[PDB]
């Protein structure tokens, strides 16, 4: 939860969230007392990061544009 | 032509004391002739020479099923009403607490179902009868079935709130 | 109020008040006006405010 | 000025004569295409709980207590065509053979014939409340049969590249309504087969993703710098 | 270019008169003052009719076929409109104040209440052509003694039930044969009968009066002679009945009282189904749907409109406009919603296409003077008369900054930096320009040097220089950023109001009080050219002023101007009723629009009727407000010398006609002007106005479709461009196939490129071929996207509507499918076991 | 090559960002429908959500 609040050290946090999610039982993960007052703290930081990495993907198309200009070149 | 309807051995004396509010919609409103045969513990509805008999028999079948006088008259008028009967059928575990899961403490789960989807539900020991419009009966039946077959009460209560709103909504 | 509407609202304002207002965490669908559409679907508290 | 005159030469292709061009429904079957309707249907169907919670009045209306229960049913005779005013046409499953809704009957008959085209026509026809109410009650208990009938209805429907924002929002409504049973009896063969062929047709929608990525990044570069 | 027709009227969902639904209860027709707005609530869009009464309208109907409309204003001047063509058929002047007009149910007649006469006319045919006098009279009935307040037709169009101010209500038959079926009047009330309705089977008549009774009339015996069998009472004491309606199929009596409260009853039982309140002002209008599921209410005083379904208790819409109060407007960066800053102290974000207000913001204690967007649609800064410039984040709907000066002065204009670091604002009583930083909230500096109130500010969107302009006849250019702190004064002829900056920041055009627009270069601060704009202004004569419009010096100047987004035109308006748009390279008037033809507003007519001038004063200066029926509008609460305060009842004078801010649309060829009637929205549509581009003798529609059938797609497309017919461009654009999109898109010539870009923009906003239009956009940007980049301001209102298509429909669709992908992956990749 | 490897890495990280967003909110959703409370009345439900939403105090300027 508090490695996710960065943007530098959030990848480690997201991978550990992924292995917890796809290696544990979801009903147990939900019914631990205390595991919703953490997942409300790392839904919105992850939503911010998904927006940011999606935007990096979207602005990654200047390479694709430079390729189509270098192909048009002759 | 005639119809016979039996009276069960739990709805005979309420039928007897409220009989004076039952027969005039069988006699002057609908134009049948009636007699309650105490011998076979039934009621014979005949026609006179001066298709009403099926609606009159459905009003009497509502009263014998255990809906009150006013809900039986609500089925009698209001031609867009129906009534669906089903046992549980789906003993300690599966029966001794399933109908307590339907009814809830002090009947409040059955009452919440009734008010959310605008039906009237009479609950026997294991016989559920639902009075209301078609889609209303549909959502009531789905709720009843969901918590006899096992769902979170939080889930079925949220679905009741959503069902109330979307049943009243236009578009 | 009636001095300002008499003075034709050329006037001079009151100074300042560093007040304190709280805001609950609620969807900005619910912080809107009643019409068929919406304009934003975030929540009224930021990640760091959560 | 009150009608339209045809530009046809007198002496002594009705669209091009009458100066119209009604744009054709889809251009090619290999092209993604939205629905002919309001643009806001997708957002309304996705968010119609919080939109209606906005739309509530602030305090309860002071009604009367001696109000008839079946008031919505006690109309007279400008008819209402809502889902609550549905009549059945013409031995205990949730919806019998005398009490079957038109949606359930068309879903089941499409499940027989493996062609849910009439079902998808029905879904694109009716309203957001009725869509929410039909995806809400889809028999999520014993064989999960009606859920996988809805899943391969959506798979067949979005295979045809039409109405596909409506087919994606119907899938979001299904996953939001009772994706808890799809998550629980995940590893069931019928649910996993239906979802695998749904993902098999749905994996090819990254065309639209990298299309809007290219247009966004290039249009922003072109516009600013 | 310059053929702007009237398109829409944002703000003011309802002003005065009756609300009507369509037959299929989809659109509701609402009277804005002299117009009529039609809101389609299903396809979320809306328009406003182009015709115009000379006074604020008062009665509305359209027949059940939805095919023709009739609107009557408050002295009887009706206008009959063909509905589906939006073009007016006939003007008919009933001579006196008509309380209600009502079509028949079967359509062929209508009937209207002109004073004490119920007069029944028969409707013209829609498919018959226009005549000199299409209305044929059926009858004129006089039985009443005072004015009629209402009409109600029967279900079959046979009887008609009128309610009078005289305390009765009569029933009339349409044809003379049934005179003895309708010969009764219905006495017994204590005050004005506000409604009289039939039951479903027409065997009961419910008559509701003003004080709060509702009588039930049945045809029984004590022969049978129309007794009253029951009386029910609303028991609302201080409130009383203002508008009633009754839907007889569902038995629903809706009543709106004079205290905001509407109650709705189930009528032969009289059980309170619901009771709640619109507000605190009286409810002037109630109408019900044809299915009876929606109710539409209207309160005239704040100008607010409700439609409320009542089965579900939920407001379908609850909106409210602004009459005579809009200090500024600003389009969003995608020209899809207008943000309006209004004198009662609030910001409102009006959607354009559907005419409804999305969010509203009230954190200003007093009037808001200026609104301006920043950080490309994320924030919106607004400066106000209570001494605050405060910032609004339109994502979390919050006020995240408040900038104040240390002096407590009231700000009248603001301007934000491009990269929203710095916000400046200038008052009308301080002569400084206050510069606050946005990140740290502090006051960064105060720029001094003007010797008059800073009338208008702007920041140049390219080189970030501040152009200010003040009433000391001086415009003044501040280089703020980067070690300079440089000021450059430019003297001008007279005192500047309304400075606007060119889009590329090379030039700046000011308006002056001589009524001239002077266009200056910035870098070499010389006058590049002026336009003489004081003779092409329509300044009306007020009712109270004693000097002619030719000689009035009140409004012969422009107090707000805006450049076009390519930089070649200027729209302008002021406290006069003409909004003028010029082109700057030839310095000539392109077109001058009349903002209103209302006589209920003040500065409209240049020439007042000399029948109204008497031997003591005009006849429109006599206050006939003590002849009113009831105290709440007999009250004179207008404290004396009040101009532009608040609350229009506190002014005593007619509202003047004025425009406070104009704006060119960032996406599609439109402008918006914030008049007193509302946000007037003007735009050009290309379905009309054949305007070709260098065609020849051989370029034809038939020749275009022949080249399309013989599939030269580039030839067919440029023939469509040269015709410049939109259906031809659309037809060829959908006939080209996907394999040779990129060949055609690379070989479109350089002159037809902004044509295809703006076509793809305004097409793909609404059309359903999402992958086709993104294929075309990707082909065009990859083909010729260096040309666009180096001709930025040419493609600045065409490429900006492309990313109103990508980020507003296409990216939303992609977000939905990405949500489905990750819910699928989680729902099949994990373990839900117990 | 720079384009393909870079955008492969960026979609590789936005994959598990989206997966964790939908997974964590499904955990929250099933915990909520397990044991939040049970109002059928819309007004009482919204009073409960108003009383149990997250608050934060913000120092405004009048």
């Amino acid at each position: 939860r508090d490695w996710n609040t960065n943007a530098k050290t959030h990848t480690i946090a997201q991978r550990t969230i992924r292995c917890i999610l796809m290696h544990h039982n979801i009903a147990k993960l939900s019914e631990i007392p205390g595991m919703v007052k953490i997942v409300d703290a790392i839904i919105p930081y992850t939503q911010r990061h998904f927006t940011r990495v999606d935007n990096l993907v979207e602005q990654s198309y200047i390479l694709d544009y430079a390729l189509v200009e270098m192909d048009k070149l002759f | 032509e005639s119809r016979k309807i039996m009276v069960p051995p739990h709805r005979m004396t309420p039928l007897r004391n409220s009989w004076t509010k039952i027969y005039p919609p069988l006699v002057e409103h609908l134009k049948l002739q009636v007699r309650m045969n105490l011998k076979t513990k039934s009621v014979e509805l005949r026609t006179n020479p001066k298709g009403a008999l099926q609606k009159g028999a459905d009003f009497i079948k509502a009263f014998t099923l255990g809906f009150d006088l006013d809900d039986s008259i609500a089925l009698l008028r209001l031609d867009d009403l129906y009534i669906e009967t089903f046992e549980v059928k789906d003993t300690g575990d599966h029966l001794s607490r399933a109908i307590g899961r339907i009814a809830g403490k002090d009947g409040k789960t059955k009452f919440a179902i009734e008010n959310a989807t605008r039906t009237r539900i009479v609950l026997a020991d294991s016989k559920i009868h639902i009075l209301g419009g078609f889609t209303h009966i549909r959502m009531a039946r789905e709720s009843v079935v969901s918590l006899i077959l096992g769902s979170p009460p939080g889930k079925v209560y949220g679905n009741l709130r959503t069902v109330a709103s979307r049943l009243k909504e236009r578009y | 109020y009636k001095l300002d509407v008499l003075s034709s609202v050329h006037f001079v304002p009151k100074p300042a008040s560093t007040s304190l207002e709280i805001r609950v965490e609620t969807p900005t669908i619910s912080m809107e006006d009643a019409q068929p559409l919406y304009m934003s679907n975030a929540s009224s508290l930021a990640p760091q405010e959560i | 000025q009150f009608k339209t005159v045809s530009t046809r030469t007198i002496d002594e292709l009705n669209d091009i004569d009458f100066n119209t061009y009604t744009s054709l429904e889809q251009i090619d079957k290999e092209l993604l295409t939205l629905s002919i309707g309001p643009r806001s249907k997708m957002n309304t169907l996705l968010h119609l709980d919080v939109i209606r919670k906005r739309s509530k009045p602030k305090e309860a209306p002071k009604k009367s207590e001696k109000l008839p229960f079946f008031l919505q049913l006690s109309g007279e005779k400008s008819v209402r065509e809502g889902i609550a005013h549905e009549t059945p046409e013409e031995f205990k499953v949730t919806g019998r053979l005398g009490f079957e809704s038109h949606f359930t009957k068309q879903l089941r008959e499409g499940s027989q014939s493996k062609d849910y085209s009439s079902l998808l026509a029905t879904l694109i026809n009716f309203s957001p409340a009725a869509v929410d109410l039909e995806i809400r009650s889809l028999n999520s208990f014993e064989p999960f049969d009606e859920i996988v009938w809805f899943i391969d209805a959506l798979t067949q429907g979005l295979k045809s590249n039409k109405n596909f924002e409506l087919y994606e929002t119907f899938m979001s409504l299904l996953f939001k309504a009772h994706g808890d049973v799809i998550h629980a009896n995940n590893k069931n063969q019928d649910i996993a087969s239906a979802l695998q062929n749904w993902e098999d047709v749905h994996k090819k929608e990254d065309r639209l993703d990298d299309l809007v990525k290219f247009c966004m990044g290039v249009a922003a570069f072109v516009t600013t710098a | 270019k310059s053929d702007f027709k009237f398109s829409n009227l944002l703000g003011t969902v309802y002003r005065q008169g009756n609300i009507t639904f369509s037959d299929d209860g989809k659109q509701l027709l609402s009277p804005v003052g002299n117009r009529v707005s039609v809101f389609d609530l299903i396809n979320n869009k809306s328009f406003t009719f182009e015709y115009e009464h000379r006074k604020n309208i008062a009665a509305i109907d359209l027949n059940k076929q939805g095919t023709l409309l009739i609107s009557i204003d408050e002295d009887g001047r009706a206008i009959l409109v063909n509905f589906k063509a939006r073009n007016v058929l006939h003007h008919f002047n009933f001579k006196e104040k008509c309380s209600a007009v009502k079509f028949s149910p079967d359509g062929r007649l209508f009937a209207l209440a002109s004073g004490r006469f119920l007069q029944i006319w028969k409707t013209p045919d829609v498919n018959k052509d226009r005549q000199f006098a299409p209305f044929v009279r059926h009858r004129v009935h006089a039985g009443h003694f005072q004015d009629i307040t209402s009409l109600t037709w029967s279900q079959d169009s046979r009887f008609i039930l009128t309610t009078s101010k005289d305390l009765s209500a009569k029933i009339w038959s349409v044809d003379s044969e049934e005179k003895n079926l309708a010969a009764t009047t219905f006495n017994g009330h204590r005050d004005y009968v506000m409604g009289a309705f039939f039951s479903h089977d027409q065997e009961k008549i419910y008559t509701v009066s003003k004080d709060g009774a509702v009588f039930v009339w049945e045809f029984t015996k004590r022969k049978y002679s129309w007794r009253i069998t029951k009386k029910h009472f609303f028991y609302a004491n201080q409130a009383k009945v203002k508008c009633v309606t009754f839907h007889p199929a569902t038995r629903l009596l809706a009543v709106g009282f004079t205290s905001g409260e509407f109650r709705l009853y189930d009528l032969p039982d009289f059980t309170l189904i619901q009771q709640l309140s619109m507000g605190q002002n009286p409810v002037n209008t109630v109408s019900v749907n044809q299915t009876g599921e929606w109710l539409a209410f209207g309160s005239s005083k704040l100008g607010q409109l409700l439609v409320y379904e009542w089965q579900s208790e939920s407001y379908i819409l609850k909106q409210q406009g602004h009459f005579d109060s809009t200090n500024s407007l600003a389009y969003s960066p995608d020209g899809s919603r207008v943000v309006t800053a209004s004198e009662d102290g609030k910001i409102k974000v009006w959607d354009i296409t559907s005419g409804f207000c999305l969010a509203t913001f009230e954190e200003h204690t007093s009037s808001v003077t200026a609104v301006q967007f920043a950080k490309r649609g994320q924030v919106m800064f607004s400066s106000s008369l209570d001494g605050t410039v405060r910032a609004w984040d339109l994502i979390r709907y919050r006020n995240f900054r408040t900038f104040t000066g240390t002096e407590r002065i009231q700000f009248n204009c603001l301007a934000v930096d491009p990269s929203g670091e710095v916000v400046c604002a200038g008052s009308l009583d301080n002569f400084d320009i206050h510069v606050w930083s946005v990140q740290t909230g502090q006051l960064l500096d105060a720029l001094s040097g003007h010797e008059g109130p800073v009338s208008c500010l702007s920041f140049s969107q390219e080189n970030s220089v501040l152009a200010s302009a003040s009433w000391d006849k001086t415009i003044r250019i501040w280089s703020i950023f980067g070690r300079s702190q440089q000021v450059e004064p430019i003297e001008v002829y007279s005192d500047v109001l309304a400075l606007s900056m060119r889009p590329d920041g090379k030039e700046v055009a000011v308006s002056t009080l001589k009524g001239q627009i002077s266009i200056f270069n910035i870098e070499d601060a010389k006058q590049v050219g002026n336009i003489d704009c004081r003779k092409d202004i329509i300044s009306g004569r007020f009712n109270q002023d004693r000097f002619t419009a030719k000689n009035s010096e009140r409004s012969k100047f422009f107090t707000t101007i805006h450049y076009s987004f390519d930089g070649m035109a200027i729209v302008a308006g002021g406290n006069n009723n003409s909004i003028c748009l010029y082109d700057v390279p030839n310095e000539v008037l392109l077109k001058r629009f009349i903002v209103s033809r209302n006589m209920a507003l003040n500065g409209t007519l240049e020439f007042l009727n000399s029948k109204k001038m008497t031997e003591a004063g005009s006849l429109d200066l006599i206050d006939d407000a003590g002849e009113n029926s009831d105290l709440e509008d007999r009250i004179d609460n207008s404290l004396p010398g009040s101009q532009r305060g608040g609350d229009l009842s506190t002014r005593k004078m007619r509202p003047e006609v004025r425009v406070t801010s104009v704006q060119f649309s960032p996406t599609a060829n439109a402008f918006a002007a914030a008049s007193t009637e509302g946000l007037l929205i003007y735009s050009t549509n290309d379905t009309i106005l054949f305007d070709p581009f260098d065609l020849d003798v051989d370029v034809t529609p038939h020749s275009t479709v022949e080249a399309l059938r013989e599939k030269q797609f580039l030839n067919a497309l440029v023939m469509a461009f040269r015709l410049n017919e939109e259906y031809l461009i659309n037809k060829v654009y959908e006939a080209i196939p996907i394999k040779e999109i990129p060949l055609v898109a690379s070989n479109i010539p350089a002159i037809y490129l902004p044509r295809i870009l703006k076509f793809i923009g305004d097409f793909a906003i609404e059309s359903q071929h999402i992958e086709f239009n993104l294929i075309w956009i990707k082909a065009l940007l990859s083909a010729s996207g260096g040309y666009i980049n180096e001709h930025k301001y040419l493609f600045s209102t065409a490429m900006r509507s492309i990313q109103r298509f990508i980020v507003r429909v296409a990216k939303e669709v992609v977000n939905t499918t990405t949500d489905n992908k990750y819910t699928y992956r989680f729902l099949v990749s994990t373990d839900g076991s117990m | 090559r720079v384009k393909t490897e870079l955008r492969s890495a960026l979609k590789s990280t936005e994959d598990d960002l989206g997966f964790n967003v939908q997974g964590l909110k499904f955990v929250k959703q099933q915990w909520n429908l397990r044991h939040n409370y049970e109002f059928v009345d819309e007004y009482d439900q919204q009073e409960k959500e108003s009383n149990s939403a997250r608050k934060r105090v913000f120092g405004t300027v009048i």
